[PDB]
DNA sequence: GTCCCTGTTCGGGCGCCT
DNA sequence: GGATGGCGCCCGAACAGGGACTG
């Protein structure tokens, strides 16, 4: 039937009018499937025949369902959507089985003909006009309009999900201890009741929905485990993801990699150790989906070790609120991280990965803090609380970092775990000038017009050197000078630069960088035993910042 | 009951469309319990997705109480809302108490054509349920127009208490009422309880301020008996920057001591003219900043520098190098120090001073990653207002300028 | 003013679930 | 083949903000 619920008032954008698009030709098979759908919907009152008083029209087309047998009537409302008002989507996320609590009895049933049972605003039904042909010369084409929610409209998902919440509100208020996970028309129902008393409560839900025009066909009424819910399999005490089959081409293109990485990201929620850095690196700078790209040696190696992880059995458990939430992070190279959330040892609730490369320059401690935040925000969505962490970083290594780091950074309750590779700082800048170390006064200068520059230094022991550069900037010359001082100094050196840009990068202690010049600076800083970096204002006559400034400015400035 | 007052937006500005951020379980349970009681009393109503506007919402649990306070981040709506002398004596009272009179805004209805802009969405744990949206029917708490529309009725209530106590300054900002006096500790609290009873006769907190103790942290210079090249180089760079604020600062004689290419650990004896130059600079930093006038039509900018060891320095200004106040904020120096928890306490004390001194919230430049702040800042918030902020990566130079020895 | 460098946000593609 | 919405990932693109530079 049709729900007796009040419609949602919808308007077009100001100054706009309904669409006027002609129907494209359709396959004979699709025409025969669209007429049986429309002839039955016209009887049920879900669509109404219109005449010449309706100047609007919108194409339609039909695709197969996941059931693969019946047909789904879709409408290409791309024009009406551009002219329809803006909505606020009520679906704030996707439910995850790790957030489910252990229930005594579980039922998963869906609503039949979900959209087509919710009415559409009467003043808006004229814009949803469509036309369907038939056997030519034997009967012309019929023109209907939607009296319910069409599949292809912008506002249909938000209106259905909102109306579904209003319908389930009296049942939830009356049965506050019956948990109903509501995703579109799928209904996961859990209770702490005996199976006989639970099935009684299910019929009360089916009679309540039937009162609001929503039927629950027995074909989609699951009564025994495993329950097929949101793409998982719910057993009484554990869950698992439906089988994931990776593609296996030999001439991988952009579109092929885009779906391989997409499936691996979906797999990393329960399969620990998934890494997609090298595969995602190939997709850089591409232009077309059909653009073929050969895999690299590290990409072949990364894809191989991923395929081995999926050929292993793994499952998740359900959340117990009386116990703690524990997250354990493991480090992979090239800024990759994986984590495992559990309450009992080796009984994971779920897993995951973090590899978002943030900032041009960073280190492992920054990336670990970023992973702690992404996990904390993700845990608040699924369980509503913050987990306790098990991080592969020493207490002293963290105390040292947030002591010298000028920004406020904090990690919640955690403890150190000895699971290499550990997170460490590969070098430490000195806080005071080094006694017995040669003092380098470095400076760089570049010309904006010709892109020519010079980087060099003068030392308090009489040494000086100047290197010419081509196609450089003023910031790069300042960095090139610091790299030159490290190259020609001993294991302990004092450097004085006038570039707060270069000083700010080095004080943050990066171990990886997009810039190869900065990486070369990082490698030098690791080999040094002591480094002290001071700053003086440029063009103020301070020595020996003046002697080096006059040396690099010669021939490129003034 | 009472006739509504029409309120519209600014020209060419749509309503707010900010997405709700994840809330913890104990905060959602509190908001659901509060919204149901607000809906029973007609203060809010359910709305659908045809309302394209949304404003985030959360809750705070005050110190020692099992009561939650609903908080709506309405500062994005206040920027779009269509646009009394500030008491200069409030910053001079011995003690000032802050009262939360936000409940009084529920007695006045809201303009019907404006209610659609005050929408918010209550999320569900693990997305068990789509977002349940509401909208306000009366004057919302934390909105710019709520104290303005209620300004007429507010003066009627406080008038007899203002007359009976002329030596008491009562200033209102957002859902807060600032009450200061020169009474002794005890008679002040007795007088605060008198106002609480007088405010409960109509319909229907923390902690305790002392604006007399609000001091400034001036730029101080190091004092040594043995100076090296590094010590003088760091001093010259600090005075060179400080001369942007204090034009009297000179650095001629200190710079000539560094002629040549010297080692950083070489000890340099101060000449008489250089030692005198350092003495004159210390007196200049003691003088107040000249020619700084408070412009109400511009934002108050507040920078914060993490100095470590629980020390936090801040400066309030509107124009570059035109500081209105430079102070510090120190807390516990333990090993379990929470940087985020200390930073939110700093921005609350700084905002509280701005509301007292100038009656406006400052715009913060916060030295913290954006993701780090939004994840934990609501767990330590305790005020009914929310100042606007941006996130920055400060140079470690400003850290050393406002340093402390 | 311009050039440079780095930050965040946005929408494109893919993955998953009427 | 030809629709919509949610969330996730990754990428490049279009901004905004601050610092340094020419004469
Ligand atoms: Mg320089």
């Amino acid at each position: 039937p049709i729900s007796p619920i009040e419609t949602v008032p919808v308007k077009l954008k100001p100054g706009m009018d309904g669409p006027k698009v002609k129907q494209w030709p359709l396959t004979e098979e699709k025409i025969k499937a669209l007429v049986e759908i429309c002839t039955e919907m016209e009887k049920e009152g879900k669509i109404s025949k219109i005449g010449p008083e309706n100047p609007y029209n919108t194409p339609v087309f039909a695709i197969k369902k996941k059931d693969s047998t019946k047909w789904r009537k879709l409408v290409d409302f791309r024009e009406l959507n551009k002219r329809t008002q803006d909505f606020w989507e009520v679906q704030l996320g996707i439910p995850h089985p790790a957030g489910l609590k252990k229930k005594k009895s579980v039922t998963v049933l869906d609503v039949g003909d979900a959209y087509f049972s919710v009415p559409l605003d009467e003043d808006f039904r004229k814009y949803t006009a469509f036309t369907i042909p038939s056997i030519n010369n034997e009967t012309p084409g019929i023109r209907y309009q939607y009296n319910v929610l069409p599949q292809g409209w912008k506002g249909s998902p938000a209106i259905f999900q909102s109306s579904m919440t209003k319908i389930l509100e009296p049942f939830r208020k009356q049965n506050p201890d019956i948990v109903i996970y509501q995703y579109m028309d799928d209904l996961y129902v859990g209770s702490d009741l005996e199976i006989g008393q639970h099935r009684t409560k299910i019929e009360e839900l089916r009679q309540h929905l039937l009162r609001w025009g929503l039927t629950t066909p027995d074909k989609k009424h699951q009564k025994e485990p495993p329950f097929l819910w949101m793409g998982y399999e719910l057993h009484p005490d554990k869950w698992t993801v439906q089988p994931i089959v990776l593609p296996e081409k030999d001439s991988w293109t952009v579109n092929d990699i885009c779906k391989l990485v997409g499936k691996l990201n979906w797999a990393s929620q329960i399969y620990p150790g998934i890494k997609v850095r090298q595969l995602s690196k190939l997709l850089r700078g591409t232009k077309a989906l059909t653009e073929v790209i050969p895999l690299t040696e590290e990409a072949e190696l990364e894809l191989a070790e991923n395929r081995e992880i999926l050929k292993e059995p793994v499952h998740g458990v359900y959340y117990d609120p009386s116990k703690d939430l524990i997250a354990e992070i493991q480090k992979q190279g090239q800024g990759q991280w994986t984590y495992q959330i559990y309450q009992e040892p080796f009984k994971n609730l779920k897993t995951g990965k973090y590899a978002r490369m943030r900032g041009a320059h960073t280190n492992d401690v920054k990336q670990l803090t970023e992973a702690v935040q992404k996990i904390t925000t993700e845990s608040i969505v699924i369980w509503g609380k913050t987990p306790k962490f098990k991080l592969p970083i020493q207490k002293e290594t963290w105390e040292t970092w947030w002591t010298e780091y000028w920004q406020a950074t904090w990690i919640p309750e955690w403890e150190f775990v000895n699971t290499p590779p550990l997170v460490k700082l590969w070098y430490q800048l000195e806080k005071e000038p080094i006694v017995g170390a040669e003092t380098f006064y470095v400076d760089g200068a570049a010309n904006r017009e010709t892109k020519l520059g010079k980087a060099g230094y003068v030392t308090n022991r009489g040494r000086q050197k100047v290197v010419t550069l081509t196609d450089t900037t003023n910031q790069k010359t300042e960095l090139q000078a610091i790299y030159l001082a490290l190259q020609d100094s001993g294991l302990e050196v004092n450097i004085v630069t006038d570039s707060q840009y270069a000083l700010g990068i080095i004080q943050a202690q990066p171990d990886q960088s997009e810039s190869e010049l900065v990486n070369q600076i990082i490698e030098q800083l690791i080999k040094k035993e002591k480094v002290y970096l001071a700053w003086v204002p440029a063009h103020k006559g301070i020595g020996g910042n003046e002697q080096v400034d006059k040396l690099v400015s010669a021939g490129i400035r003034k | 009951p009472i006739e509504t007052v029409p309120v519209k937006l600014k020209p060419g500005m749509d309503g707010p469309k900010v997405k709700q951020w994840p809330l913890t379980e104990e905060k959602i349970k509190a908001l659901v319990e509060i919204c149901t009681e607000m809906e029973k009393e007609g203060k809010i109503s359910k709305i659908g997705p045809e309302n394209p506007y949304n404003t985030p919402v959360f809750a705070i649990k005050k110190k020692d109480s099992t009561k939650w306070r609903k908080l709506v981040d309405f500062r994005e709506l206040n920027k779009r809302t269509q646009d009394i002398p500030h008491p200069a004596g409030l910053k001079k009272k011995k003690s000032v108490t802050v009262l939360d009179v936000g409940d009084a805004y529920f007695s006045v209805p809201l303009d019907e054509d404006f209610r659609k802009y005050t929408a918010f969405t209550i999320p569900s744990i693990n997305n068990e349920t789509p977002g349940i949206r509401y909208q306000y029917n009366v004057l919302p708490q934390g909105w710019k127009g709520s104290p303005a529309i209620f300004q007429s009725s507010m003066t009627k209530i406080l008038e007899p208490f203002r007359k009976q106590n002329p030596d008491i300054v009562i200033y209102q900002y957002m859902d807060d009422l600032y009450v200061g006096s020169d009474l002794e500790i005890g008679q002040h609290r007795t007088k605060i309880e008198e106002l609480r009873q007088h405010l409960l006769r109509w319909g229907l907190m923390g902690y305790e301020l002392h604006p007399d103790k609000w001091t400034v942290q001036p730029i101080v210079l190091p004092e040594k008996d043995s100076w090296t090249v590094n010590d003088i180089q760091k001093l010259v760079g600090k005075l060179n920057w400080a001369s942007q604020i204090y034009p009297g600062i000179k650095v001629r004689q200190l710079s000539k001591l560094l002629r040549g290419t010297k080692a950083l650990t070489e000890v340099i004896p101060l000449t008489e003219e250089a030692e005198l130059e350092l003495a004159e600079n210390r007196e200049i930093l003691k003088e107040p900043v000249h020619g700084v006038y408070y412009d109400p039509s511009k934002d108050l900018i507040a920078e914060i520098q993490k100095q470590g060891q629980g020390q936090w320095t801040y400066q309030i200004y509107q124009e570059p190098f035109k500081n209105l106040k430079t102070g510090k904020y120190a807390r516990m120096r333990g090993a379990h120090t929470n940087d985020v928890k200390q930073l939110t306490e700093a921005v609350q004390k700084i905002t509280t001073e701005s509301i007292v001194i100038w009656g406006k919230t400052p715009k913060f430049k916060l030295p913290i990653q954006k993701e780090t702040w939004e994840t934990w800042w609501t767990e330590y918030w305790q005020a009914t207002w929310i100042p606007e902020w941006e996130f920055v990566n400060t140079p470690p130079l400003v850290k050393l300028w406002y340093q402390l020895e």
